């Protein structure tokens, strides 16, 4: 995946 | 503003006073009403005279207790001729007295 | 073996079937008597003559004296919620009429009338009505500011404690500091006489409210005090609910070796007193598993939601606000935990029974939504991303941002323009618009979530971190900004080693970011060492993969109640 | 500017004409040959109205005139369980 | 802030005694004790307002407060919705009483009829005719055991409502038997020399054959019960054959006669009764029936949503005349919104619709295949406008299934051979060319084409709709443009002897005919019906200039007596 | 589209 996991 | 129930035997007058002033024209608001004069009655807040000079919230007329949905009631006494009556304040009347569901019966 | 039932059993069947012509009789029969038909009503499915019998505040007080049948009464009582009739604002609305009525009566019926308040409103609070449950404690306080005597005052802090309790949980945090600052008036004039009260309550009370308000700064702090506050005296569910809010404020600034003792002493002591399927012992493990995902254990923490939330579909039945915070907090851990996985079946399936259930049982414009509808609008994005359609990718892009912008909107109207649950949606939306391929408006929302969270937290915080990890994520996949991207990177992988070291998750998702970075920009060596970082990461990830149940890694009596109390007040010199 | 209403018992109600007013239905009884100033006070007879009913009829006048558009949160009035089936009947005749 | 009443203060303290006082509220005025059950419902103690309302002695009394009817309406409902059958429990009631009373005098059962009718009335005004047919069925026994003036009379006026609840539950077997009863009851009447007015049953029967789509006798009976509109009828009656009348004349393609009939009865109901009562909502879903028939949709959603907007606000959900309400906005928002492809608030009435009847009918009920077949056109509708051939076939599969369900309940009910399974038929033939099944797609228009033009003459609306979809299926799908063109000229045909050169559906003619030239060739054709298409085009635009309906019908425009003798003149 | 609206 691109980005981190939503807050 | 201090709210009142002046029963004497069976009336009751239903007047507002301020709560600053005083019993005398507590008193003087009843000859506009049962045109007797102020010198031959005196009140009564369950057996206690209120003499003219004592404002009413040193009486212990507060506004809290004599709030307009449940007003302070007072006695009166007219004198008769020379010499006062006792209270004879009758009561209103006995609501029917709903049971208790959670009475045992 | 077919043992014949019980001659109280036998003749509950008799009664129940002959409820219409000794439906009076019933309410004169003994409290334990007396529950158990309201409980055989309830089990033959007769709830329309059940309800009718409970709405009444003193047939239901009889029943909320059996303490014992207390997890039958709130199944029956959410059975009747969900029925149609609304029993809990019934009972709240019939208790302030009979309560404005006695309060001018002697001592002894406004005590009767106070302590019937405390039973209802704590069961409507354990309920999770706290609508209805502010107004029974509202008129109990009504009650106790009438007399200015010794005991008025520890009965009106006591209501006033447990109206925190019903605001916070109820989002009316505007009115939680005014209680506050009333209970704290009322402790003053206790202190005028000669007699301090436990103000552990109270200040665990006032340390959720800043913790909800996003305020960990006064939150760490009245949580110290509420924790100096713990005596020996204090009932169980009081310095359980103390210890697991100061555990919550305590992972929140990220002091985790404190709150990993504070939050395992909460769930053994409500594992102790209350059991495995109590309310309580289901908060304690909802904070628990808060505590585990903010510590990078994800694995266990999905365990303990899942553990939380079947208490609370037992305890409770359907819709409910506790089964569906249970619900809304499972569907993001499920999500996080399944974000490489991208299984989002159950994520969704919680998170989609949470709005569900809040839509129905709260109004749309409450604050309560603003988390449930953004967890959905999480999956939602990562759902459309899996998608390989552009028409489902698209409707499911368009639903999530309406989701994000009701959420924004909510948590504005409730916190405000620079709040840290504001920066979290700020952050959200800055992914989604990056999802949208929306470029620009997603970099103004992640430098506007940036800017909001790096003067309320610290400026190396973990939400910040992760933040400028989305920003370099956007710059690094998408926009094409080949430094900002690295300094941001640098920036996340430095706060996630210094905070979780190796073993942070999103070291993986920095990383791999950076790499593909160099390798658009070059300097092969950086490349090469950071594969072997990358390996180094996978060799500790994999090592810590023992992911041992924590619901017995709480062990039995490790310490006791005033040592890891002492421990954690020790630990802050 | 006073009203009498006699009860059915006897009691004599003496509350301000500005507050019996409030009552639909007192305001017609003092309309038309009802209207005729006998003594000061118009006696208004209630025969079908208790005292402990009417009693609570008038503070409900006193507190209605007085509470009209108040600015503040306005308190209930406060109905007694045993009287409220009788004052419910009173409030319907009275048209209050 | 105000003070609140005396008498709502002394409401919520008797409500909130109410284990107290529980039988105490019996003996209050009939006008107090409804107050009570109505705070009751708004604090919301549903379950001690459902025990109540299910005794038949407290809902006689709280039927008798006229004023707040519509207070009641949406009470009871809720209590329908709360799970409690009240509606069951008052017909089993009334059933009881009538089977204790039926050995006494004439003077008791005449208090029990009259108690029977406004219970039968309101059963069948909340729209539970199976459960008012009990009570009317009760009634009709009564007026039955005896056979005097009155007891004829009134068997008369029951057999008048029995029609009504036997129609509106799709009876419509036992409907020629209630009207044959009726009849005989007629016939003696006038026998013994004194005549009752037939206003109310011919409307009714009206109402009968126009669902069995019997259009032709529908005409006869409506000018039958138009007939015999005196001064006199309750406006409710007028109203209803008014109503009727209107949509005979629709179906029967006399659209210049329906306009002024079904605009005096929208105007007679927002008079007498107002514009939130469910009666005016009746009349604006008929006018809504109406403006849907005469090429005039984009008024008709203003008229149903105007429609249902009345009868979510009176009953509430989960109600069968909210569900007709859903069902016929579905339909109306599925044609309007066609074009567009916006299915989007068509679908979510087709919803409720299907969701209110499923839950209170049965699911071998003809209401139920209304409801499903528009729920089947929407969804061919957003299966053929989307691209994921998954979707495509998934939703395709539903509108069969739904379709399937719904021939089958309407051959069922009706037979082989009439207009509404002719009407299923057709619409099958578009979805198997929706979904590339064209043998089958052939024989259905066929048969729908057969069964229409059989019944319903040769130059019809139904079947020059029926003649365009199996042109479509001809021309741009089996390339036989020699039968296409023959469909589309008798299509285009009777659509401008029917709607003129303002007819909005001559646009799948034209353009099916410009298709048709340019595969087959003969561009001077092409070029007339392009310059024909942009004359149509031009003339659509000029006539799209329109107001809203409910101005249109207006205030006080004729007479009671005006618009039934110009319809009577005009045969 | 190719044909008329349903009946
Ligand atoms: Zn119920």
């Amino acid at each position: 995946q691109k980005r981190a996991s939503g807050q | 503003d201090v709210f009142l129930m002046i029963r004497r035997h069976k009336t009751t007058i239903f007047t507002d006073a301020k709560e600053s002033s005083t019993v005398f024209e507590l008193k003087r608001i009843v000859e506009g009403i049962l045109k007797r004069p102020p010198d031959e009655q005196r009140l009564y807040k369950d057996d206690q005279l209120l003499d003219d000079g004592k404002t009413l919230g040193e009486c212990g007329f507060t506004s809290q207790t004599a709030r307009p949905q449940a007003p302070a009631t007072v006695g009166l006494a007219f004198r008769a001729d020379d010499t006062f009556e006792a209270l004879c304040i009758e009561p209103f009347s006995s609501p029917p007295e709903l049971p208790d569901v959670m009475k045992p019966q | 073996e077919w043992i014949p039932e019980t001659l109280y059993n036998t003749a509950i069947s008799a009664v129940v079937d002959n409820y219409i012509r000794s439906r009076r009789d019933i309410r004169s029969l003994p409290e334990n008597i007396q529950f158990d038909v309201y409980y055989k009503l309830y089990q033959q499915g007769r709830l329309c003559q059940l309800g009718s019998e409970f709405c009444e505040l003193e047939v239901f007080a009889k029943v909320l004296r059996a303490l014992d049948k207390r997890h039958l009464l709130h199944h029956c009582f959410q059975a009747l919620m969900d029925h149609g009739v609304k029993v809990a604002s019934v009972l709240a609305y019939s208790f302030s009429r009979r309560c404005s009525y006695i309060a001018e009566s002697d001592a002894a019926v406004k005590e009767k009338a106070i302590q019937v308040g405390f039973v209802l409103g704590g069961f409507l609070s354990d309920a999770g009505w706290y609508s209805d449950a502010e107004k029974v404690f509202l008129s109990c306080l009504q009650l106790c500011t009438l007399h200015d005597e010794m005991l008025h005052w520890f009965r009106a802090v006591e209501c006033c404690v447990r109206l925190l309790h019903v605001r916070n949980g109820n989002c009316k945090y505007h009115l939680g500091e005014e209680t506050f600052k009333l209970a704290q008036t009322y402790m003053d004039k206790l202190s005028k006489h000669g007699q301090q009260a436990n103000k552990a309550a109270l200040y665990g009370e006032l340390c959720a409210l800043l913790f909800a308000k996003s305020h960990y700064d006064e939150a760490y702090k009245w949580c110290i005090e509420a924790m100096k506050e713990i005596t020996a005296g204090l009932p169980v569910k009081v310095v359980v609910d103390v210890l697991r809010q100061a555990s919550k404020a305590c992972v929140v600034k990220r002091e985790f070796k404190k709150a990993e003792q504070l939050i395992k002493h909460a769930v053994y002591l409500a594992r102790d007193h209350f059991g495995s399927k109590h309310p309580k012992y289901s908060d304690t493990l909802l904070d628990y598993g808060f505590y585990l995902l903010n510590v990078d254990n994800i694995c266990q923490s999905v365990a303990i939601y899942q553990a939380a939330l079947d208490i609370r579909q037992s305890v409770f039945g359907g819709k409910n606000i506790h089964v569906a915070t249970a619900h809304e907090d499972l569907a993001y851990s499920s999500y996080v935990h399944q974000y490489s996985s991208g299984k989002f079946d159950n994520a969704l399936f919680h998170a989609e029974r949470a709005i569900g259930i809040i839509t129905h049982i709260l109004p749309e414009d409450h604050l309560l939504l603003a988390s449930s509808k953004r967890v959905k609008a999480l999956i939602l994005e990562e759902i459309a991303i899996d998608c390989h359609n552009k028409e489902t990718e698209q409707r499911l892009l368009q639903e999530a941002h309406d989701l994000h912008l009701s959420s924004l909107q909510l948590a504005k109207k409730a916190f405000g323009e620079f709040n840290v649950q504001t920066a979290k949606h700020y952050g959200n939306l800055g992914r989604l618009y990056q999802s949208m391929r929306k470029f620009k408006e997603a970099e103004e929302m992640h430098i506007k979530a940036i800017q909001i969270k790096e003067q309320l937290l610290g400026q190396e915080d973990y939400e910040v971190a992760l933040s400028v990890g989305h920003l370099a994520s956007l710059y690094n996949y998408d926009m094409n900004q080949y430094e900002n991207a690295e300094k941001l990177y640098l920036r996340s992988i430095a706060i996630g080693k210094k905070l979780f070291g190796e073993g942070y998750s999103g070291l993986e998702y920095d990383y791999r970011g950076l790499i593909k970075l160099y390798n658009s920009i070059g300097n092969y060596e950086k490349v090469f060492e950071y594969h072997n970082v990358l390996s180094n990461w996978n060799r500790l990830r994999d090592r810590q993969y023992s992911v041992t149940d924590a619901l017995e890694d709480v062990s039995t009596s490790p310490q006791s109640t005033e040592e890891v109390v002492q421990s954690f007040l020790i630990s802050q010199n | 500017m006073y009203v009498k209403l006699i009860s059915s018992d006897g009691h004599e109600f003496i509350v301000k004409r500005e507050h019996a007013l409030t009552s639909g239905t007192i305001k017609a009884m003092l309309s038309g040959p009802g209207q005729f100033a006998e003594n000061e006070t118009n006696e208004v007879n209630f025969r079908e109205i208790p005292s402990h009913v009417l009693s609570k009829v008038c503070m409900y006048f006193t507190y209605k005139v007085r509470y009209t558009n108040s600015s503040t949160e306005i308190p209930e009035f406060p109905i007694a369980p045993e009287i409220a089936l009788e004052l419910l009947m009173a409030a319907n005749f009275l048209d209050c």
